[PDB]
């Protein structure tokens, strides 16, 4: 979004993430390692589902025939009735398109707040000795292979086992 | 090492529309519309639905029941939804009519916009003692009753002069209000005409006659025709030489009506007492099955998606909403170039 | 030590509805609706409001003033808002009418949809010299004037033949346009009928008569009745033997009208010249007090909240807007479990 | 919100806050201490008030009777007129419900930005020697009792009096 | 040193309206509205636009072409958009008419709401053999044809009795349906009247005559006038002593019509067959140039801005949308006090 | 906005910024120096342009005359037709005003996220040795005159040339 364009985020992504949309990746001597976060993905899905429920629960009134107007004796009234139906359909369609446009706008914008949340969860769990750079990346003093990231993304990483202050 | 936060990259073949970025590619979507398919008409789910007016009357059309044809009398069940399955209703019965010189073809459809419809239990006027002389009530061979042999419509009385066969000036009857307080009254009247010889034999005058009606500020005027009629259609099949012209007038609650007439009057006997309101759309018969919504172009529908795209029309029930284009709700993440290997250098 | 930021926890008994979280509990709200209570009708605050047409005319109804009854003539004040307080207006006055054979009962209500209404200062035609012979103008004992003794409605002239009491063919008058350029003209005419003996004594013919009117493409046809009338209602109380039938026709600016007639005509004298437009809703009288809005189900209202819930109806003035449900605006913070003591371990 | 679920914020709150919605709490050897922030509460209230003014200042046109149509002579036209009124009321009601839904959505979402603002105001005023953890909490080298938090929440805290660099 | 992020400060003379801050001052804006200026009417860009009905017929009005005046016959081009440039159309031609006693002035405007309009190629009835006797067809000196000398309207036949000049009772013709299946049929008929001497010379009776028409439930009744006519207007300028009254009736597809008549009938010959639909607004002629939109108050417009403020009216084409107030979109930053020097101390 | 009121941002701005809306300013012994950022300004302008395109691309149906109703013969139907046109214009005008109000709300709110993005881009590019205060300002160990800020705002600043760790 407009936030990552200026803050210095990465413009590309990883296909090692198969079990989620948002996740972690560690780059080091061994190369690259990738893991996926499940809770962030789950609540993004939940919010999209609640939005779908909101969109699906609005009612409008039925349009049916006038009871007293007969064919070929009241043609002028029946033409005006048809025009009324046309105009009402047009107005409600325009309103629904506006609501869907707002929904998609919000869904596409949340992608940088879901990533700031991840960045500072990682900062809290990575220990006081790490250094924040500014674009979501962190520099550590220890090796982190696939099992390391597996424990990090699962919310069980403890730097105490790494002989470093916590 | 360097630990970073990131976002996945996948195939992004779907396109959605936003308000500040334009159109974007997304991994996945949720559709919100369908285009339905034409089907047959059904019974509305949760409501009693009207097709024919009297479905226990056999070999009757709706105009037969509305006019009171013998052996087409029965009780008319109530309903909150009706189907208009016939834009120009036909008869199949009694004396031949010149249907196209009045608005009578639309009387059944009018009756189907009310929830409660019934035929009164007493006659609204006494026909033999009406102005214009003592009368005798005529019956037709093309109108047999339950024990066959001669009848007529139950909403009218064919009044032929009893003793004095003479011409007359216009006469006036006041048609009273006999329904209860919240109900509308529909009165059916008309007139009969024949060729010259038979007109002089039945009534005593062989000139055109003039008829007028007035109710609730609405006025109507007619003149009859002597000889040279069109062909008989939609009747019992017996040869005749004359025809009838039939009309109806509506009296809103409390109000009285007026008819002015000359020789040949069919005076009103039973009136329709009608109250409530019903919901009508156009459809077709028979009603097969059950459905959530009834749609004028698609028949019976079951609601799956909240919206639909197609032809907009009238609909009754639990229905989706019409939109111009197919709409989608994003259920993925924006397109992300596969730049693993770019940073993996 | 550890210093943290936080959010309060309180009782959260209110519920509001969001778009991505569902329904949530909140500490406090701001209501946005009320359900009003039925009250009486009032004067609109800032505008002149019409009740009766002429409120300085005493012992007159609105139809009395519209028909021009003697001692019910007066100046009609202008107004931009009107109250329709009578769905079937009545007379209490002059010669007896058969009100239900035309549309005349609705003439006052029509007149109340215009802002400016006045009665012309000259007669539209000269009655004594109209086609059909020299006439003399008839007066009635059930219609006394300011110095009592005999009168008639000021909008019509009862034309009885002066010298020659004979039958006639239909006659035609052209009714001209006498108002100024932006105004509509309403013309009131009618006819009188009696029993046979009195018809032969007054006019010279004892048969039904035929009347026709035409204006701006709208045509109307009537036939009169000889004897056997219904009972007198809403009149001065004197016994009579005949009745009148009254009607009106509208001439849009510039246009001329036409009447075709026979024996018994009540020719038009004063016409209503009417221009502008007024806003009408149904209500009741008297108007007591002052209010911001007038509502057809609730009477006078003062605006406190922007919206309301109840029965939707027509309304005029400074009014709230109708909504289906009671709406609330959150004025608190979301529900927060009292987890002090949980972290206080 | 979805931000505090991932960033690691606290899921509960304090009832020692009686003079505001948002505030501070200090946990230490003496136990717990609580204070409330007045300016944040005040501007949240102000924004809700401006939103109420926006909702309350929209007008629609009056619906009244047609001037030329008379009862029992123009019944078909009067039935169509009643239908027009029904449809217009339905449409405007749906639009108002949409606007209120958007308003409540915004009001409920601002609760995490009002708290990030508080977090970094606290970081600025707490002095260079404090350490940010990542979930809004801070670790200090000095005791902070009720009067300490009273001066902190009032915007008069100066670490110079605590013999620490500022 | 101290490096900080900041925002510019400039002149902020514009004001915009937000939802949680009230009205704010902004550096710059983007307008979204204009108030247009009155112009002339043009041709719609991309569609064929109708002005006059037959523009290759010279010295003809629209009512001349609709009535079939000699030398005003021609082919009527199709069009999907029409301009209504005359609220009360006039003639300039044939026999004099009393235009104001029927609805005939509006026949051209009706015809301009259909996309395809044509005149049939055969007569709908045979006039010389119609009921009422053998007829001969009358021509007028105020109606010359291509080789000058005598003519009449092509939509009607003036039927004068050939041998027997006698009075008659009402006669009835049934007017059949001669167009193809999707088309509407418009039938034009009328009657002629004169002073007493000439009525006894032409027809054999010198009393008012009665005419009636009926189609698709719509009924109409007329009575003629003998002598004392108004002045001739909008005709060929020859002196006459009688006048005609002209009317039309519409037959929806499949349906038959009926006319009842007496002495003086102008029987229908050519009918208008009409199908499709066209879009109409009020304007003026001539059409000069080309434009994106046609507006009833402003003429031709070209779309620059999405919205407009002014008088709302009907419009056809590619048009902006009406809004109450001038709207602006912020294209700057909020007002920022010039507090450089305040911090620069 | 409500974010800068609490976070401690500056309430005023600089008129040395002529080539942009958002930018940098350095305050030191030499006085003040000002420079403007071009990319942030450009994408703010781009988003406002896309919003204008969204507002300008909505259609409603034309209103024209009824084909069958004639003047002075169908006056009641023509009065109802005029009322229908009035009501439809009122409804669509109200909807358009709502959409413009939402647009201006969003445009005015983005002014603090455009500034957080700038703040942490600056933190990333200013080197590990700088210290964040909390209100967008930074403290450096080196002099920064106009050419220094010119290289900073242009995205070419490298602290290596300043004999400091990067
Ligand atoms: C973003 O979404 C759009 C919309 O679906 C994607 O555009 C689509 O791309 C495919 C792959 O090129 C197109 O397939 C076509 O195949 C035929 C041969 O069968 C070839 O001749 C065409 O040139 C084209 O390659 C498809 O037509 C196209 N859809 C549209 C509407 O243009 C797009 O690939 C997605 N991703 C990106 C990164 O844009
Ligand atoms: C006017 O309509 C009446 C309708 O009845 C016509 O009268 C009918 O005319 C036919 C003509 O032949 C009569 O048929 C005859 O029937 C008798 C008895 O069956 C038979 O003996 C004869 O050889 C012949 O078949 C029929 O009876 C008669 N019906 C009556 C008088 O009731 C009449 O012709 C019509 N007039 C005109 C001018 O068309
Ligand atoms: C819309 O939904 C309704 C409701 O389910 C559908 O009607 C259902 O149609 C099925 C299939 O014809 C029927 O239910 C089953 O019928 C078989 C027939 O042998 C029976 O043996 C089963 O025990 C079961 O009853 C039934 O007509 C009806 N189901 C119910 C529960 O009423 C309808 O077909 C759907 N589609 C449309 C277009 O209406
Ligand atoms: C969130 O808001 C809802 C909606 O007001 C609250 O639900 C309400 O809770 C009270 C307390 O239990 C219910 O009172 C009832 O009292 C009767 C005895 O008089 C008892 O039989 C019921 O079982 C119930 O306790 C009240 O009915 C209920 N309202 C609704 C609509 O269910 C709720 O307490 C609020 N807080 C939370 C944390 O949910
Ligand atoms: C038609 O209506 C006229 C209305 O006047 C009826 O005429 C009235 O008939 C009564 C019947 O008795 C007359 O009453 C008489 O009055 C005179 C004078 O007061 C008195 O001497 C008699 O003893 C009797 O009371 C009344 O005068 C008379 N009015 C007239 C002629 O102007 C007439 O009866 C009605 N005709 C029918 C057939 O109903
Ligand atoms: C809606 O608001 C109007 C405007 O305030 C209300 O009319 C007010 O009613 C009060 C009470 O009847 C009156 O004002 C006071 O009346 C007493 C009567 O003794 C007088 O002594 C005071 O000096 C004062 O005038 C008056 O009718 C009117 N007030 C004004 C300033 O015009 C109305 O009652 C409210 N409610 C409704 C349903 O309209
Ligand atoms: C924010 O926007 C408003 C709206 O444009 C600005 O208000 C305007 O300020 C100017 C300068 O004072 C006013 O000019 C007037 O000049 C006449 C002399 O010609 C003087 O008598 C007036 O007292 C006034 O100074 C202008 O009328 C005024 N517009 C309105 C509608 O009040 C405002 O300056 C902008 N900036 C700020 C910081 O408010
Ligand atoms: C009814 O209308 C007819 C229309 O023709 C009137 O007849 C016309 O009356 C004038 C009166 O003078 C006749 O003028 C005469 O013309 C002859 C021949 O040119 C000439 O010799 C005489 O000296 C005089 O100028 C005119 O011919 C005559 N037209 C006819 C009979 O066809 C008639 O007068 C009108 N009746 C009434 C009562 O108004
Ligand atoms: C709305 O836009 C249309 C379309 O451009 C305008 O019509 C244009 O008017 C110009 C000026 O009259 C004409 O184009 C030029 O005309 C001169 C005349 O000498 C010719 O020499 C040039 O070669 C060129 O054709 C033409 O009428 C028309 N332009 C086109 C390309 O069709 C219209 O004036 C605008 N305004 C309104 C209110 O409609
Ligand atoms: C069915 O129609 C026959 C027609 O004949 C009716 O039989 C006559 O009914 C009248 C009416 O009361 C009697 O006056 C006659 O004596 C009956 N018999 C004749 C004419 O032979 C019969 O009543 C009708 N049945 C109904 C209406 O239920
Ligand atoms: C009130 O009505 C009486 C009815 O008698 C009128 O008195 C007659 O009016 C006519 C009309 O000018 C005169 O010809 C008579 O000479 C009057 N006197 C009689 C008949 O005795 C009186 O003019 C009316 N007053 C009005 C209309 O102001
Ligand atoms: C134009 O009008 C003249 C009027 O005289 C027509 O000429 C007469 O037409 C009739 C109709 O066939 C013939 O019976 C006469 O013999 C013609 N000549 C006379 C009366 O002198 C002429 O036919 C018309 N031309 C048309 C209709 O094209
Ligand atoms: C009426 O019936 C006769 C007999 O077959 C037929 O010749 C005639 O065409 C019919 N009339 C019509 C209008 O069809
Ligand atoms: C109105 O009627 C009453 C009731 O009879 C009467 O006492 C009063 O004098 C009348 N007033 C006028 C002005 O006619
Ligand atoms: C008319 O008045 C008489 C006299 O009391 C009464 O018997 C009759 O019922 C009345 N008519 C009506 C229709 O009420
Ligand atoms: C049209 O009228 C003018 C005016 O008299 C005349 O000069 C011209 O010849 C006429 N043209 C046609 C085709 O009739
Ligand atoms: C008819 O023409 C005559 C002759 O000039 C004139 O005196 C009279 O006023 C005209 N009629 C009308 C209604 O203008």
């Amino acid at each position: 979004g407009f936030f990552g364009a200026i803050a210095g985020f990465l413009e590309g992504g990883w296909e090692g993430m198969i079990a989620g949309w948002f996740g972690y990746t560690s780059h080091g001597a061994h190369g690259v390692a990738v893991a996926a976060d499940l809770k962030a993905t789950q609540e993004a899905i939940n919010k999209i589902t609640k939005n779908l429920n909101s969109l699906s629960e609005l009612e409008v009134k039925n349009l049916y025939r006038l009871s007293y107007a007969m064919d070929e004796l009241h043609n002028e009234i029946l033409e005006l009735d048809e025009k009324v139906d046309d105009l009402r359909a047009d107005t409600i369609s325009s309103q629904i398109e506006l609501a869907v446009l707002l929904s998609n706008e919000g869904i596409i914008n949340r992608e940088d707040w879901f990533l700031l949340a991840l960045e500072r969860k990682l900062k809290k769990m990575l220990g006081p000795s790490a250094v924040e750079i500014g674009n979501g990346c962190f520099e550590t003093k220890h090796k982190c292979n696939q099992t390391c990231l597996d424990k990090i993304a699962a919310g069980t990483f403890d730097a105490g086992e790494f002989s470093l202050p916590t | 090492d360097r630990i970073c936060t990131g976002i996945t990259s996948s195939n992004s073949p779907h396109v959605v529309k936003t308000a500040t970025q334009g159109e974007v590619n997304v991994t996945g979507v949720i559709p919100l519309t369908t285009t339905p398919t034409k089907s047959h008409f059904a019974n509305l789910k949760g409501t009693e639905t009207r097709g024919k007016l009297c479905p226990k009357c056999l070999n009757c059309t709706d105009l037969d029941v509305a006019l009171g044809r013998p052996k087409c009398t029965g009780k008319i069940p109530s309903a909150r939804v009706s189907i208009l399955h016939e834009v120009r209703p036909v008869t199949s019965g009694c004396f031949p009519i010149m249907h196209d010189r009045t608005k009578i073809r639309q009387l059944p459809n009018l009756l189907r916009g009310y929830e409660h419809v019934r035929l009164s239990t007493h006659n609204v006027i006494n026909a033999e003692g009406a102005p214009g002389g003592p009368y005798k009530i005529g019956t037709s061979g093309s109108c047999p009753n339950i024990t066959n042999g001669n009848g007529f419509f139950a909403t009218m009385a064919w009044a032929v002069p009893d003793k004095n066969k003479t011409a007359t000036n216009p006469l006036t009857i006041e048609v009273p209000y006999v329904c209860t307080e919240g109900e509308d009254q529909i009165t059916v009247w008309g007139f009969h005409s024949d060729n010259e010889t038979q007109m002089a034999k039945l009534y005593g005058d062989s000139k055109p006659q003039t008829f007028t009606s007035s109710a609730n500020g609405v006025t109507t005027h007619y003149v009859s025709q002597i000889g040279g009629f069109p062909n008989q259609t939609e009747d019992g099949g017996l040869p005749q030489s004359g025809r009838i012209v039939v009309d109806y007038m509506v009296q809103k609650s409390g109000k009285t009506g007026t008819i002015t007439y000359q020789r040949g009057i069919l005076l009103p006997q039973k009136v329709w007492c009608a109250s409530g309101r019903s919901k009508v759309i156009k459809g077709s018969l028979p009603l097969i099955g059950e459905a959530d919504c009834l749609h004028e172009k698609y028949g019976g529908l079951n609601k799956s998606k909240p919206y639909y795209t197609g032809e907009h029309a009238k609909a009754i029930g639990n229905c989706p909403i019409w939109v111009k284009t197919p709409l989608k709700l994003a259920n993925g993440t924006k397109y992300r170039p596969p730049a693993k290997l770019l940073k993996e250098r």
